[PDB]
């Protein structure tokens, strides 16, 4: 779909009201940040004392855009013949290996968010994204 | 392994099989969200 | 002196990353192998020579290692450039004793003269740690 | 994770902590066999 | 080999993860911190409220780099006999006592030495191996 | 053994193969003891 | 213990036997770290 991961308040599936809920945070699931992600490709440093410990926003990917993200990646497929005398890149992304499937309330708004339950939602987290498209 | 210069090999182009690598893809904003 | 070329590389290791190249290092002593036979140049002199945990390695296997550490240091062409000319515009070293000055006030200055195309502006942050390293 | 503009920071260049990496190393090809 | 030591503080599975590498300090290795140096040579002060107290970091001595100070060192006791005229440095320095032997990993990054492990590698406080040269 | 007149000998120089043995060796007296 | 003024002392240098101490050794930097 699209949208936005929200999380229920309070208790379980006493979601009544829009003011019952929250955007969910990289704190609730741990999964999505960063001293966790597979650092295939080598991107994030190996320092345990540069790596933010600060929860961030999670995002909703939809199902027409990772067909649109994966092709991007086959563009240097194309050319691993040179990559590896370049020696760059030596294990191809994998976006989908990025991306986590969790399943709750999404939406771009509270209140329609609250009518739209979903089921294996993929989520990614701004910095993240940034890094992969890089 | 292959041999560039030597024979065995074939130049055989065909309108069946035009070269096409990426040209280039959508990446339409308001379709991406 | 071969496993000292890889750490030539890793001062920039802040900037390899941010660079996609060589995502893991390159640990020479890896590629290697430990057998035990007669080494020599010739027979009737390795006659002679018997060793243990002989490191034995392939001149294809040898060729490629070195082009890692050729290849690595290419995208570092200017980069290494500037560190250098961040470093050499003022003074950062003395011939002796101690000298002090606050850092707030200095990284002004590299703001102020440092050339426009400058990566230490692009990436202040693996400047920073490169600098310290 | 650091703040360059931040304080806290300390420059004090001395005679013990004068910069080098690598200028040149020892690779004679009569060292190396 | 060279480099400087690391600690760990998440799990090693594979090479290139997010953290896990931790700058080592006479902190965590109180038998290289300067109040247990052998005050031979009478460098280190015998007064308690004069030295410094203060944790520091730790630096590995290359192979090569012991061999060249012990053959410097040979050249001082070329004149013993005169030496002890005037009385001064009344013990052979021995860089070897000034080193200790543990077995962590070693490299210049975090990235570089997470793939090397090593075995009873010398170290140094950038205070002690002063107080050699010196 | 080798038809050094013969044929099935093989001569392709390459800077990969460069041609030394020991031109200069290194026992500086002070790093020998 | 040795009389400089009495007898029994050796005076022969020799070729063999050239006198020299410690003149200097490697200390660079890059092969150092
Ligand atoms: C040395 C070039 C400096 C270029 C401008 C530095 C900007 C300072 C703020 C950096 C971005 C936010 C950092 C915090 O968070």
């Amino acid at each position: 779909p699209g949208g936005v991961p929200w999380i229920a308040v309070g208790d379980e599936t006493s979601v009544t009201s829009p003011g019952a809920l929250r955007r969910m945070t990289s704190k609730d699931i741990p999964e999505t940040a960063i001293i966790n992600t597979d650092n295939s490709s080598g991107a994030v440093p190996s320092e345990s004392a540069l790596v933010p410990y600060i929860d961030e926003p999670l995002v909703v990917v939809t199902e027409h855009a990772i067909t649109n993200f994966t092709k991007a990646e086959m563009a240097l497929e194309f050319n691993r013949e040179f990559l590896d005398k370049m020696r760059v890149l030596s294990v191809s992304p994998k976006y989908s290996d990025l991306l986590t499937y969790v399943d709750c309330y999404v939406g771009v708004s509270a209140r329609q968010a609250l009518n739209n339950f979903q089921k294996q939602v993929p989520v990614i987290t701004p910095t993240r994204q940034t890094m992969y498209v890089d | 392994t292959i041999n560039v210069t030597g024979d065995g090999n074939v130049f055989k182009p065909s309108a069946e099989t035009s070269s096409t690598a990426v040209p280039s893809l959508s990446l339409s904003p308001g379709m991406l969200n | 002196n071969f496993t000292k070329a890889e750490m030539a590389l890793e001062f920039n290791r802040e900037f390899l990353d941010k660079m996609r190249v060589l995502s893991v290092s390159p640990k020479y002593s890896d590629l290697l192998t430990y057998v035990d036979c007669y080494v020599g140049v010739s027979a009737r002199q390795a006659l002679n020579n018997f060793q243990k945990q002989v490191p034995v390695i392939t001149p294809t296997r040898q060729t490629m290692y070195v082009d890692s550490i050729q290849a690595a240091l290419k995208a570092l062409e200017k980069w290494e450039i500037d560190l250098r000319v961040a470093q050499t515009l003022l003074p950062t070293n003395v011939p002796i004793g101690e000298v002090s000055c606050p850092m707030q006030s200095v990284v002004k200055l590299l703001d102020d003269q440092l050339p426009d195309d400058s990566l230490i502006r692009r990436y202040p942050k693996e400047a920073a740690v490169a600098l310290a390293k």
